[PDB]
């Protein structure tokens, strides 16, 4: 049974299929997990995401840099950011961002469209929970979405350190073909479904160990159809069981090496170290970030 | 000389029957922690709940300046342990209570610095 796991990762065989897209129809739709007393759904969801990320080869350098997009909520607080700061080593730098103002435990918070966020530095881990509420207000033909996903694709290709990882929230309707294509630029990737929210088409697209080039050519439209086929045919039982054992929750501080190598020095030995979560390639300059202010009368 | 006294205003609001500030972020933890008041990671014991600090700070939540020259917050970016009997109003608890500068426990809720001398134990 997968009920005692934090969630379920899409089996590799689905990535090699060529499914036609169709509606995501979940058998366990409407169901609900038993949330521990006073625990918010997003604390439970991020806790299970972090419980699963613990099982991967994440690079965890000293002075690790983490950026969290879509960290705000209609509550005005940042539940996911509070979980990431609990999970990450105490010395890690955590910056979060959202379209709407919110109160956060992050080292720095940027308010505005993610398209307005600028940074001269590379990051070791990108977490995104961005989701447009208009995605359910009006249902449209399920094409690749090009709002904040275009920014995320650009941010991955320009501001993610080699060896870095990402967890980007998608749903049946909130997805992007270019983002699936970019999953082929990591040593490994998957679509992870938290057990507490298994009644939703939501998943986190996890790219583990960025290689800065494609190890596999992925057709994003076909890969999203493959993801839906998995969700439609292998029901996931709602479960909060993994939330009750927090003894091995903290991300282990591996102290992964950080080197500033040029693009012409990336050989097969380096790609091999990046692929094992044993190396981060980026400069270590002062972390500087900002959000544009649109000025008008 | 005028200065808004948010702390006093929240206490008077509570005394009048006002609904405590909600959506303080409670964390999942083992409840086998040190029990210290404000920590870098959740440290709740069996008689406490751990919350994200920023969500339990009146000044952070009301978008008001912190009552000190530097405007520094002692809760933001940390975890505050609240006794379970007071977990319904973490903002009110942090305002009405003081952390012991010696043991790091809440005064009257963990600090044993003022208890009679214990006989020595082998
Ligand atoms: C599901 S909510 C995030 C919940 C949050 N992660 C938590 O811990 O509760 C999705 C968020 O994405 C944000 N968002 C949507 N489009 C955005 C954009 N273009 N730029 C920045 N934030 C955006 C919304 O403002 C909203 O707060
Ligand atoms: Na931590
Ligand atoms: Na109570
Ligand atoms: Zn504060
Ligand atoms: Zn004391």
């Amino acid at each position: 049974s997968q009920a005692w796991q934090p969630g379920v990762a899409m089996p590799n065989l689905y990535k090699m299929q060529r499914m036609l897209l169709e509606k995501c129809d979940l058998q366990n739709y409407g169901d609900s997990a038993t949330l521990p007393k006073g625990i918010m759904m997003n604390v439970a969801k991020y806790t299970q995401l972090c419980q699963y990320l613990n099982t991967l080869t994440l690079a965890v350098p000293y002075n690790m840099r983490v950026i969290h997009f879509g960290a705000g909520s209609d509550k005005g607080v940042a539940p996911g950011t509070a979980v990431l700061r609990q999970w990450l080593p105490t010395g890690t730098l955590l910056v979060d961002s959202d379209l709407n103002d919110f109160v956060s435990d992050a080292d720095s918070t940027l308010i505005g469209d993610c398209a307005t966020v600028h940074t001269a530095n590379k990051w070791d881990l990108i977490i995104s929970d961005m989701y447009d509420p208009k995605t359910k207000n009006v249902t449209k033909e399920n094409d690749s979405k090009e709002g904040f996903f275009t920014y995320i694709c650009g941010f991955i290709q320009q501001k993610l350190a080699l060896g870095g990882s990402v967890a980007i929230k998608i749903t049946e309707h909130s997805w992007n073909a270019d983002l699936y294509k970019l999953m082929g630029h990591f040593a490994w990737w998957t679509a992870f479904v938290t057990n507490v929210n298994a009644s939703s088409s939501e998943a986190f697209l996890i790219g583990c160990n960025y290689l800065g080039k494609p190890r596999e050519q992925i057709d994003g439209y076909v890969m999203h159809a493959n993801y839906i086929f998995w969700r439609n045919t292998n029901p996931i039982q709602l479960s909060s069981y993994s939330l009750f054992d927090m003894s091995k929750f903290p991300l282990k501080l591996r102290g992964t090496a950080v080197m500033s190598l040029k693009e012409g020095q990336i050989n097969d030995m380096i790609l091999s170290l990046l692929s094992k979560g044993r190396l981060i390639i980026r400069e270590n300059n002062r972390v500087v970030i900002s959000s544009d202010v649109l000025v008008n009368n | 000389a005028f200065a808004v006294d948010a702390a006093k205003a929240y206490k008077d609001y509570l005394a009048s029957g006002g609904q405590p500030i909600t959506n303080c972020v409670k964390m999942l933890c083992t409840h086998t922690g040190t029990g210290q008041a404000i920590t870098v990671t959740p440290e709740a014991n069996m008689d406490q709940e751990s919350f994200g600090g920023a969500s339990c700070c009146l000044y952070c939540r009301c978008h008001i300046d912190h009552p000190n020259p530097k405007g520094f917050c002692d809760l933001k970016g940390k975890y505050v342990q609240i006794p379970t009997t007071c977990a319904n109003d973490p903002v009110g608890f942090t305002l009405k209570n003081t952390v012991c500068t010696v043991c790091g426990m809440w005064k009257g809720y963990g600090c044993s610095c003022d208890q009679l001398r214990e006989p020595m134990l082998q």
